[PDB]
C-alpha cells in the first residue's frame, strides 16, 4: 500500500522533468538522420501502406466494412498499435540499458520507463491528428462524439506505462522476458479487430468471445466509435470499460510492489 | 568545527558466484548462503567543515566504493552515513554523451539536476568561460580530447555550488595549468567552508592539495590523521614493499585476499 | 576490378578468423539468458507457431497444397526467412556500431559484416536439420534429390552477405537507409510463396509474373523441391538460377567498389 | 643506431561543419571547400633503436593524434611514416568488454591478433601471473577497478612481444608498485632493443622513464632533443604561463586557435 503511494508521489512530483527528458530522448534517437524527426511520422505510415496492400487489396478484395471503406477502417485502428508496440518493447530495456548513467544521478528510478513511453506518445498524437484530417475527404466530419477521445486517448497511455513499470523490473531479474515479449505482442496483434472482424456462430464464436479479453480490442473499437461510427461507446460496453480499468489497476499495483521490493538490489542483479 | 559528514560502522559485502546461473538460487528461497567479499569493513569517518581529505591506498583498496557511498550512488549493507548538505562526485569518466555536443550535454546535465531553462541559459556563459573550449564547444563531444572532456565536466560540476565535492582521480588527465586553476578554486571553496575529498595516485598533487589523510588497506582504515603524520607512513610502506622480494609480495597479497573472502 | 580481387583475397585469407569471431559473437549476444544459446532455436519456432495459427488455421481453413499438408509446406519455406531477415538487419549496422573497437585493431574491415552473418547461419542450419527430422513423421523420407541442398543452402548465404557488404557502406554514408531497410524486407516477405501461392489467369497473373523477380521465391521453391516434392529443380528453372547468380554478382561488385572507395574516409563520416 | 620509426612531413586536417547536415554537400560534388582545422602540420620525426621518447604538451596539442598515426589507426592527409616492426598501443581505456570476464577478454584479444588456441592456453598463465588479479580473473571485468583493468590490459599487451610499444597515459591510474614493475619491464625491453613511446602528464614519471623529449605546441613540433635540454624549457614555459594574467592567457589561446583554423 505504501509502494503505490510512493510511486504515485514520485510521478506527480516529476511531471515536467519527465516531459523534458522525453523531448530530449526524441532528439537523441533521431540524431544523424538527414530528415530528422520526420521519420517518427514516416516509419509507421509505410507500414500501414503494406498492411493495406496485403490484407486490403489481396485479401477481402477491398470490401467495405459496416458501410465504411476498408482503408479508413484500417487507418483508425492501426494508429495506436505502433505506439503501444514500441513503448512496450523499449520500456522493458530502459532500466537495464541506462542504469549506470542514472545510478550516479539523483532522480527517482520509477520514472525512467515512463518518459521512455512519453518519447513515443508524441508521435502517436501527430499520426492521430493526420488520420482525422484524412477522414474529411470521404465525407466524415468531426462530431460531438469525438469528445470521447478525452477519455480514450489517455487510457491507452495509462495502459502502456502500467505494463512497462512491471516488465522493466521483471526484465532485470530474468533476462529471458525481453525475448518472450516479442512473442506475446504478435499474438496481441493478429487476434484483434485491427485487421479482421470475427463472424461468430461457429468455431469463430469462441474466438470472438476470447478476443474480448484482449485490451487492444477495446481501444480499437472505442477509437472507431469515437471517430467513424458516431456512437456513444460507453453506453453499450461499460462492462469492458470496468474490466480494463481493473486490469490496469492490477498491473500498476503488482508493478509498483515488485519495483519497490527489489529496488535496492538492482546492482547485484545487473 | 561543523561536522560535515559522519560515517559510523559502514560495511559493504558483495556476493560472488563463479557461474552466472547461480544468481537465482539465493533469490527465490533464502536458505542459501554463498561466498562473500568484504569491500569495506567497519569504517568510521568524521569529516568537519573546511577540510581537504585525501584517500590513499593501493589498487583495489576500496576508495571508489567509499566515495560512491559518500555520494549516495551506493547503499551500505550495515551502517549509516549522514551528510549536512548536497554532494557532487566527479570521476575518471563523467557523464558526457559522445554523440551530443557541448551545449546539449550542458543542458542535459543541468536539466537532470533540476534547473529551469532560463537559469541554464544564464549559467551557460560562466561554464563557457571556465572551460576554455572556444569553438569546440559547438563541435560534438566525441571530437574532444580527454583533457577537454575533463575540463568540461569539472566546469559543469563547479559552476553549481555543492556543499560537499568529491574528486576521484579526475585531474589525472588534466595538465599543470588546469591543476593550478583547480587549486585556486579549492582555496576559494575552503574560504566558503565547503568540504572537499580528493583522490589521486600522484603524491605531489596530494601533498599540495590535501590537509588530512585517510589510509585504506584491504577495506579497513589503517590510519586517519594529519598529512604530515599519515603520509610518511604510507611512503615508508611503499618503499618497504619495493624492498621485498616477489615471493614476499605474493604472500602479502594472498594474505589480504584470504582476509577479504569468507564463506557465510 | 582491383576492389573485387582485394575483397576476395581478404575473405579467403581470414576464413578461420571469421568463423571464430562468429562463434564468439554468438556467445556474446546470449550472455545473461538462463537458457543460453537455446533461444536461437526457441525464438524462431514460436513465430512459426503464430504464422500457422493465423494463416493456416484461420485463413485457408487448413487446406493442403500440392498434396502436402500445409504445416510442413510452411515449415520448409519459413526456415530461411529468420536467417535472411536477421542477417540483413544486423549487418547494416555492423560497421557503424563496432567501428571504434576495430579501428585500433588490425584486421580487414570488409570481413566485419560477414562474420555477423555467420553468427546467424549456425542457428539456421540447426533449424533446417530439425525440419528434415520433423518431415519423417508424415511419411516423407530423405531421397537422392536432397543432394541439391549442397548447391542451395550455400547460395542463400552468398546472397545475404552480398547484400550486407553493400548496405553497411550505404549505412555509413547515409543514416536513413537503416530505417528504409525495415520497410523493404516486409515487402519481400508478404510478396513471396512463403505463406501463399498465386492463382494467375487474372489480376493475380501480373502478381505471379512480378513475384518471380523476388530472390526469396527461388530459395523457397528450391528448398521445397529438394525436401518435399522430389524433383530436380534446376532442369525446369535454370533461367531463374542464372538471373539470381547475376543479381548476386552485381550486388557483390557494387558493394566491393563502394566499400573500397570510401574506406579511408570512414572516420569523418561516422 | 637502427632507425626504428621515420616520419617525414606528416600533416592532418579535419573538416569542421557547425551543422550536421552540411556533411553531404562536399561529398557529392567536389567544388565545396569548407573550414579546416590542422591537427598536425609538418611533423618530422626520427626514432632510433633503444630509445624512450616522451611527448609533452598542453591539452589539445596533438599527442594522441601522433600516437595513433604511429600506431596505424589513422592515415595522414599528407606524408608518409615507415616502421621497422610491429607496433602496439595502450591507451587510457583499452579494449575490454565489461560483460565478459578476464579469461574471455584475454582469448578475444589474442584471437583478434591471430594466435592459435593452444598458444593462447600456453600464454595465459604468464598473463595471470603478471596481472596479480587472483580470483577476480574469473569474475566479470565490470567488477574490476580502474587499476585492475589497466593491469590486465598492460599485461596482455606486454606478454606478446612488439617491436614498438606506445603508452598513452595508461599508467596514470596505476599505483607506484605497478609503475616500478613497468619501469623494470621497460629496462628489459631497452635491453631487447625495442622502441618505447611514453605519454604522461606526471613530470616525475616522465623524468624517471624517458630519455628523449619531443615538445608539441598547437600541432607543431616546438623542440625535439635530449631530456635534460628540452624538459627545462617546457617547465620554464609552464612557470611563465602561470605568471601571466588571465587576459594574456586568453590572448595566447586565441592566437593559437587563430593559427590552427583556416578556410580552404
Ligand atoms: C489472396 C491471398 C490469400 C488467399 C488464399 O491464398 N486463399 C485463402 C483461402 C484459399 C485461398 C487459396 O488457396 O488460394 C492469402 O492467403 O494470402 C495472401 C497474401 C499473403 C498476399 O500478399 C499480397 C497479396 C496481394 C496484394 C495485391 C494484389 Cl492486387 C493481389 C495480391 C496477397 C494475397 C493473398
Ligand atoms: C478468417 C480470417 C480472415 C478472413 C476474412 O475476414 N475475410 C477475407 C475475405 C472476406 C472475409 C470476411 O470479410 O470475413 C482475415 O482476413 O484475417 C484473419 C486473421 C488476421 C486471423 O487471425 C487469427 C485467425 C484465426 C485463428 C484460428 C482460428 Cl480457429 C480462427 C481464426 C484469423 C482469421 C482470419
Ligand atoms: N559490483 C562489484 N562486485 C564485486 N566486487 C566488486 C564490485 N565493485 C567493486 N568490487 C571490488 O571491490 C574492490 C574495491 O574496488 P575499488 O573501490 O574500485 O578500488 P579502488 O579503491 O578504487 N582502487 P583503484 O583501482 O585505484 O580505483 C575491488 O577488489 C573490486 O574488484
Ligand atoms: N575527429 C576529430 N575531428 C575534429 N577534431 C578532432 C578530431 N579528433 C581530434 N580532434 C582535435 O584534435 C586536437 C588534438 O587532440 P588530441 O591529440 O587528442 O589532444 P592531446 O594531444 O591528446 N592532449 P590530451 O587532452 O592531454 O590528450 C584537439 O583539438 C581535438 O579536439
Ligand atoms: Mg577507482
Ligand atoms: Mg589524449
Amino acid at each position: 500500500m505504501s509502494a503505490i503511494g510512493t510511486v504515485f508521489k514520485e510521478h506527480v512530483k516529476n511531471f515536467y522533468l519527465i516531459q523534458r527528458l522525453a523531448q530530449f530522448q526524441v532528439k537523441i534517437i533521431n540524431h544523424s538522420n538527414y530528415l530528422g524527426v520526420a521519420w517518427e511520422l514516416i516509419n509507421p505510415v509505410m507500414q500501414i501502406m503494406v498492411y493495406w496492400m496485403v490484407f486490403g487489396l489481396g485479401i477481402r478484395s477491398n470490401a467495405p466494412i459496416h458501410g465504411v471503406p476498408f482503408v479508413y477502417w484500417l487507418l483508425v485502428g492501426i494508429s495506436m498499435w505502433f505506439f503501444i508496440n514500441q513503448g512496450i518493447l523499449e520500456g522493458t530495456k530502459a532500466i537495464t540499458q541506462k542504469f549506470n548513467q542514472v545510478s550516479k544521478m539523483n532522480f527517482p528510478l520509477s520514472i525512467i520507463p515512463t518518459y521512455i513511453v512519453t518519447s513515443r506518445f508524441y508521435g502517436h498524437l501527430g499520426l492521430l491528428l493526420l488520420v482525422i484530417i484524412a477522414c474529411m475527404f470521404t465525407g466524415i466530419y468531426p462530431s460531438i462524439h469525438i469528445i470521447q477521445l478525452l477519455i480514450y486517448v489517455p487510457f491507452c497511455f495509462f495502459l502502456t506505462a502500467s505494463v512497462t513499470l512491471l516488465t522493466s523490473t521483471l526484465g532485470v531479474l530474468v533476462r529471458d522476458t525481453q525475448m518472450l515479449m516479442q512473442a506475446i505482442l504478435r499474438i496481441l496483434f493478429y487476434f484483434s479487430p485491427i485487421l479482421w472482424l470475427p463472424k461468430n456462430h461457429g468455431i469463430s464464436g469462441l474466438i470472438h468471445e476470447m478476443m474480448k479479453y484482449n485490451p487492444v480490442y477495446f481501444i480499437a473499437e472505442s477509437y472507431r466509435a469515437a471517430i467513424l461510427y458516431h456512437e456513444w461507446y460507453f453506453m453499450d460496453h461499460w462492462k469492458l470499460m470496468l474490466y480494463n480499468f481493473g486490469i490496469v489497476a492490477i498491473f500498476f499495483a503488482i508493478g509498483a510492489y515488485l519495483h519497490m521490493k527489489y529496488r535496492d538490489q538492482f546492482a547485484d542483479f545487473l | 568545527m561543523n561536522v560535515s559528514v559522519n560515517i559510523k560502522n559502514v560495511t559493504k559485502e558483495y556476493r560472488i558466484y563463479r557461474t552466472n546461473k547461480e544468481r537465482m538460487k539465493d533469490a527465490l528461497i533464502p536458505k542459501h548462503k554463498n561466498k562473500t567479499f568484504f569491500a569495506l569493513d567497519d569504517i568510521s569517518l568524521k569529516a568537519y567543515e573546511g577540510d581537504v581529505i585525501g584517500l590513499v591506498g593501493i589498487n583495489g583498496s576500496g576508495k571508489s566504493t567509499l566515495s560512491n557511498i559518500i555520494g549516495g550512488s551506493l547503499s551500505p549493507t550495515v551502517g549509516k552515513v549522514d551528510r549536512n548538505g548536497e554532494v557532487s562526485v566527479i570521476a575518471i569518466s563523467a557523464g558526457l554523451s559522445g554523440q551530443l555536443t557541448g551545449i546539449e550535454n550542458i543542458e542535459f546535465k543541468m536539466l537532470c539536476m533540476g534547473f529551469k531553462r532560463k537559469e541554464i541559459k544564464a549559467m551557460t556563459p560562466k561554464i563557457i568561460e571556465f572551460s576554455e573550449l572556444g569553438e569546440f564547444i559547438y563541435q560534438p563531444v566525441k571530437k574532444y580530447s580527454s583533457g577537454m572532456r575533463a575540463k568540461l565536466g569539472f566546469s559543469i560540476n563547479i559552476t553549481v555550488n555543492p556543499d560537499i565535492l568529491v574528486i576521484d582521480e579526475a585531474l589525472s588527465v588534466g595538465d599543470q595549468t588546469f591543476a593550478q586553476k583547480c587549486l585556486d578554486k579549492i582555496y576559494e571553496f575552503k574560504e566558503q567552508n565547503k568540504t572537499i575529498f580528493f583522490v589521486s595516485h600522484n603524491l605531489g598533487q596530494v601533498r599540495q592539495f590535501c590537509t588530512k589523510i585517510a589510509w585504506i588497506e584491504g577495506g579497513k582504515l589503517k590510519d586517519y590523521g594529519e598529512l604530515d603524520d599519515v603520509l610518511p607512513k604510507y611512503e615508508a610502506f611503499l618503499n618497504d614493499f619495493k624492498k621485498k622480494s616477489k615471493a614476499e609480495q605474493k604472500e602479502f597479497r594472498n594474505k589480504l585476499d584470504e582476509s577479504r573472502f569468507v564463506i557465510k
